[PDB]
DNA sequence: TGCGAAATTCCATGACA
DNA sequence: ATTGTCATGGAATTTCGCA
DNA sequence: TGCGAAATTCCATGACA
DNA sequence: ATTGTCATGGAATTTCGCA
C-alpha cells in the first residue's frame, strides 16, 4: 500500500519491483515508465478493487481481464491476482463451460453367464400403434439377446406385467436400468426383492452407462424404419418379427448371433447354422462353453491429450440437469469424497448429501 | 442318425377348462422334446386362434422343426396348417385315441398336470399369478435319467433359481377333503 | 447355372470354381467340401434371391449378410453379390447411418473491411421480458462489432425496423444469414435491393456457415446469464449493457477489441486504452489499416483419417431436414452436379431440382 | 495538448417541434466534434427523459468525454446530471443566449437544419423514415477543410453510399411557394 | 517361396440415448 | 451406491490357389 | 551466455446453433 | 447459388531480470 509504495520512490529496493526501470510521483500518484508505456502503480489496497471492475465489465477469463488492467496499470505479477478473482467468482464458475475433456471410457467385462445381468429400458413414444405408444427393451448382457414388449407408458406397472412373462423363462442376479421413474419407484424394488433380484442403476443423466441396451435401441429403430419404407408407421404387429430379427443376427466382430450365444444352436430360422449337427448336445454345450469365454473384448481407448481425473477432495461442479433458459450449466462448487472408479464418483453436493455421478456430467473447478 | 437337439421338435397339448383365472381358462403346454424345457401359454378358448396367438409369442422366441400334437381341433384345422406351412415347422399328429409323445415328455406332462391341481387348490382361481413359478420349478428340477435339468440342457448353464427341495407334489389331508369340498 | 454346373460335375475346370476340391451331386443338389464344412453350390440363376432372403431377415450389411449365407451356401466371389445387392437395396441406402467423415472445414478469409459484411440470426425464444421474446444480433465480420434489438417475433418486419436503425450509421456491402423464414421472404430481398445490398444464404441446416454470429449468441447469452443469477431473468434493460460490453471486450487472440478494430480508438469507457494519445486521427487510422491488415488467420484443419471429399457425378444423400418418427434420415441418391468448394455442392435432387448444399448434410451412397 | 479525437466531445442539441411524423416532434442532434459524424434520434418532446432515453442508445455504441449542449432545460436538469456523472460524462455549456460549439459544427448544424427543410417540403410529415438518409448523406458529404468524410474520420475506410452527387440543398421555386402554402 | 486375387480383419464413424 | 456399445463398409492385412 | 521465474503464446474443448 | 468460430485456462515456450 502507501507504506511499500513509499520506500521505492526514494530509490530503494522491493522485492518484485525490478530495480532497473525509474518510478516516479505525478498527478497524486505512484507510476512507472515500462517499456509498453506509462503505467500507474496502485498501492496493494487497491488492487482487488481494480481486477474485480475490469473482470466485471464482461466477466471475462484470465488474458481479457488482463488486457484491460494492464490498459492503466502496472504491478508485480498481476495474473496471480486476476485468477485469485476468478477462482472466486460465482457467477463465472457456474456459467463458463469446461476446457477440459473427460478421461478415457471404461469397458467393463462382458457378464460371464447369459442371466447374470440384464439391461433395461424404454423406448417411445413412438407414433401410437393399436394404442402402444412404448416398447420395453430387455438384453441380456453376456448374450445381446433381447426381448421386446409394447406398452402404453413406461410404468412400473407395464415393467413388471412383462418381466413376470420374461422371468417365466429365467431369473436374473442383476437387473441394470437409468433413473427412470418406471425403475426407481418402491414397487419395483419390492418387485425384485420378492424375486432375489438385485438392482443396479446408472449414475443420473448418463446414458453410456445403460450401453448395451441403448446400443440396441438404435438397431431396434433401424429395423422398424426399413420396414416401414412408403407405408403407415404400424410398428405394434412388427416387434415379434424385429425381436425374432435381430436375436438372430450376426455380430461381425464376435461372428456369432445372439441366439446362438444363449442356446449354443440355431433353431429352425433361415439359414441356419449347421456345424454341430453330429455333436451330442452334451458336447455342444461344452463347445459353447468355450465359445462364450473366448469373445473379444474392447480395451480402453487412449486419454485425449487434455483430460482430467478425479482425485479425492478436489472441487467439482456436477451439470445441472434440466437448466431453464439463460440459467447457469453448472451446480455451486462440490467435494469429491471417495473415487469408486477413474469415470465414477460420490460428491459432497454442499446441502450436502452424497451423489454418485459420473465424470462426464463433472467439471473441474477452475483456479484451484 | 444325428443326436437330438433343442428345438428339433415341440410338444404341445391343451389343459382344462380350468376354474376361470383373470378371464382365463386354458393352458397350452409346449415342451421341448430333447431338453424337457416346458413354456405354458393361458388362453381362453382351445381354438385355433388361441393358439396362433400363443405361438406366435414362443417362436419369436425359438422356432420348432416339428410341432407334435393329438389330433385336437385347435390342432388339424386348416389354419394352423397354414401357419406352420408359412413358417417351415412339420406338423405330426398321434393317431386318435393313442397319445405317444416320449418317456421324458410323458413324465414332464404327469408333473405338469399333478404340480397344478396341487396349487389350483385352495386358489383355484389364482394360477394366472403363478404360471411363471410353475415353469421355473418345472424347469428347475432334476431329470433322474439326465444328470440335467431343462435349463441346464436349454442354456448350458445353472440357473439362479435352483429347486432344491424337490417337493412332495402328492396332495395332503386337507387338500383332498377341500378339492372334495369344491367339487360339490 | 445348369449349365455352368454340370461341366464342373464331370470333373472339368471352369473359372473361379478352385480344382483342388471335389464336386459331387447329392439330394438333388451340386455339393462341395470346403475346410469349414459341404456346402450347396447354387446354380447362378437362383444366387440373386439367396443374397436377398440372407439381407432381408435383418436387413444387414456385408459380413453379417454373408455369414447367414456362408451356413448353407458357398460359390465364387460371394460378397461380391453381396455388394451389389447392398447398393440396390433402397431401404437400407436410406436409412443406415454413414460410417466416412466430412473434409476438413474451411476458414474463409475475414473481410477486409467493416461494413463488408454482416452476419445476421435470431436468439430465441427468451422469457418474456417487457413483451419481448427475440433479440436480432448483427455482427460485423471484419470487426467483430455487434448490434443487439429486442424483437416480438423472428419476423421480416421487425428485421427491417432494426436495420433501417442501423444502417442510419453505415450501408453494408454484404449480410449473410441462414434460411429463416424472415431472411428469404421477398420483402426482405426488397428491402436489400433497395439500398445496393447483396443478401447471401447459407446452405440450409447448416449454422457452422453463419459460425460468425451464432458464436456471438453464445457469447450474448454467457453474460446475460451471469448478469441474471439469483435474479428474475428480465433481460430486456440488459441488452444495451450486454452489447457495450462485448463491444469492448479483448479477443485474446487478437489482443484486440471489437470496438478498436472499428474506429481504432477507445471512446470513454472502463480502462481505456491510451497508447496513441499522442498520434493525430489520421496517424491513428494509418496505425489501424496496418492492424486490420495483420490479423491472425486461422488455416484449415487436418483432414481425418476417413473423410471423403465430393466429386462431380458422384452419388450423395441429403439428410432428411426433420424427419419423423421412424421414418429414414437420409434421401433417395442423388447426383453431384458442380463442386462449389471442397465443403459446398449443387446436386440434382433427382425431381429433380438444383439445390446447393453443405457436404456435412450429406453422405456419399454406399456400394458404389 | 495532444491531437483531437473522436469521442472527445459529443455536440447535442433539439430541433423542432416539428410537424407530426409517426408520433414524433423533435430530433435530438449529435454531432461529434472531431469527425463530424452525425446522430439524429426522434423524441415526442425536448425533455430530460426523452433525451436520456436517446443518448442511451448512442451511449451503447459508443462514449463520449464530454458533452456540450446550450442551456435547454433538458440538459440542465438534475437528472441528466446524474445520468452523465453515472458514465463518467463531463457536462458542458455554453453561456445563455452565446452559442459557441466550433466552425465544422456549426456548419454542420447548418447544413442539418437546412438538409430537414429542404425534405421536410411535399412531405412534412413522412420525415421519420427518412433520418437514416439523412444521416448518410450527411456523413458522406465531403469536408472542405478536411479531405475527407466523417465516415472516412470514424471508420478509417471509404463507405458503401458516396454522396458523389453534392447536392443543391437550396429551395426551389415550386417548394418556396409550396413552404408559404404550408405555412398559411 | 513367390505372385495376384480373394477373404478376412481392422477400425473410424455415428447413433442409441 | 458404479463402469459405453457395436453395425457399417472401405482399407489394410492375411490367406488361398497355384506353380 | 546462463538461470529461475514471469509473461506470453499455444491450443484442445465445447457451445452457438 | 457458397465457406465455422473463438473464449477459456492449464501447459509449453519465450522473455525478462539479473549477474
Ligand atoms: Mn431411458
Ligand atoms: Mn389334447
Ligand atoms: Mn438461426
Ligand atoms: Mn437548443
Ligand atoms: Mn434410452
Ligand atoms: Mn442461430
Ligand atoms: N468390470
Ligand atoms: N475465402
Ligand atoms: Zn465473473
Ligand atoms: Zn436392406
Amino acid at each position: 500500500l502507501d507504506a511499500e509504495l513509499d520506500q521505492l520512490l526514494q530509490g530503494h529496493y522491493i522485492k518484485g519491483y525490478p530495480k532497473q526501470y525509474t518510478y516516479f510521483l505525478e498527478d497524486g500518484k505512484v507510476k512507472v515508465s515500462r517499456p509498453e508505456g506509462v503505467k500507474i502503480i496502485p498501492p496493494q489496497s487497491d488492487r482487488q478493487k481494480i481486477v474485480l471492475q475490469a473482470h466485471n465489465l464482461a466477466h471475462t477469463g484470465r488474458e481479457a481481464t488482463l488486457l484491460k488492467i494492464a490498459n492503466l496499470y502496472w504491478w508485480p505479477n498481476m495474473r496471480k491476482d486476476v485468477v485469485k478473482q476468478l477462482g472466486r467468482c460465482q457467477q463465472c464458475l457456474i456459467t463458463n463451460a469446461s476446457n477440459k475433456a473427460s478421461g478415457p471410457i471404461l469397458r467393463p467385462d462382458r457378464p460371464q453367464k447369459p442371466f447374470d445381468k440384464f439391461f433395461i429400458d424404454y423406448i417411445g413414444p413412438l407414433p401410437p400403434s393399436q394404442g402402444y405408444l412404448y416398447v420395453l427393451v430387455v438384453v441380456d448382457g453376456m448374450t445381446g439377446f433381447t426381448w421386446l414388449y409394447p406398452t402404453k407408458a413406461p410404468s412400473t406397472s407395464a415393467t413388471v406385467k412383462s418381466l413376470n412373462v420374461l422371468t417365466s423363462i429365467a431369473i436374473p442376479k442383476v437387473i441394470h436400468s437409468d433413473q427412470g421413474a418406471a425403475f426407481t419407484s418402491s414397487t419395483f424394488a419390492e418387485w425384485a426383492k420378492e424375486r432375489g433380484i438385485h438392482l443396479e442403476f446408472s449414475t443420473p443423466y448418463h446414458p453410456q452407462s445403460s450401453g448395451k441396451v441403448e446400443r440396441k435401441n438404435s438397431d431396434i429403430k433401424r429395423l422398424l424404419t426399413k420396414l416401414l419404407v412408403g407405408r403407415p408407421t404400424k410398428w405394434y404387429d412388427l416387434l415379434p418379427v424385429v425381436q425374432l430379427a435381430l436375436n438372430n443376427t450376426y455380430s461381425p466382430v464376435l461372428k456369432y448371433t445372439p441366439h446362438q450365444l444363449l442356446f449354443g444352436i440355431d433353431s429352425n430360422t433361415p439359414f441356419a447354422n449347421q456345424d454341430t449337427l453330429d455333436l451330442t448336445r452334451e458336447e455342444e454345450l461344452s463347445l459353447l462353453q468355450e465359445i462364450r469365454t473366448s469373445l473379444y473384448h474392447p480395451s480402453t481407448p487412449p486419454a485425449s491429450s487434455r483430460s482430467w481425473s478425479p482425485v479425492v477432495g478436489q472441487l467439482v461442479q456436477e451439470r445441472v440437469a434440466r437448466p431453464a433458459s439463460l440459467r447457469p450449466r453448472w451446480h455451486k462448487p462440490s467435494t469429491v469424497l471417495k473415487v469408486l472408479n477413474p469415470r465414477t464418483v460420490v460428491i459432497l453436493d454442499h446441502l450436502g448429501n452424497n451423489r454418485t455421478v459420473s465424470i462426464d456430467n463433472l467439471k473441474p473447478t477452475s483456479h484451484q | 442318425d444325428r443326436p437330438q437337439k433343442p428345438f428339433d421338435k415341440f410338444f404341445i397339448d391343451y389343459i382344462g377348462p380350468l376354474p376361470p383365472s383373470q378371464g382365463y381358462l386354458y393352458v397350452l403346454v409346449v415342451v421341448d422334446g430333447m431338453t424337457g424345457f416346458t413354456w405354458l401359454y393361458p388362453t381362453k378358448a382351445p381354438s385355433t386362434s388361441a393358439t396362433v396367438k400363443s405361438l406366435n409369442v414362443l417362436t419369436s422366441i425359438a422356432i420348432p422343426k416339428v410341432i407334435h400334437s393329438d389330433q385336437g381341433a385347435a390342432f388339424t384345422s386348416s389354419t394352423f396348417a397354414e401357419w406352420a406351412k408359412e413358417r417351415g415347422i412339420h406338423l405330426e399328429f398321434s393317431t386318435p385315441y393313442h397319445p405317444q409323445s416320449s418317456g421324458k415328455v410323458e413324465r414332464k406332462n404327469s408333473d405338469i398336470k399333478r404340480l397344478l391341481t396341487k396349487l389350483l387348490v385352495g386358489r383355484p382361481t389364482k394360477w394366472y399369478d403363478l404360471l411363471p413359478v410353475v415353469q421355473l420349478a418345472l424347469n428347475n428340477t432334476y431329470s433322474p435319467v439326465l444328470k440335467y435339468t431343462p435349463h441346464q440342457l436349454l442354456f448350458g448353464i445353472d440357473s439362479n433359481t435352483p429347486f432344491a427341495n424337490q417337493d412332495t407334489l402328492d396332495l395332503t389331508r386337507e387338500e383332498e377333503l377341500s378339492l372334495l369340498q369344491e367339487i360339490r
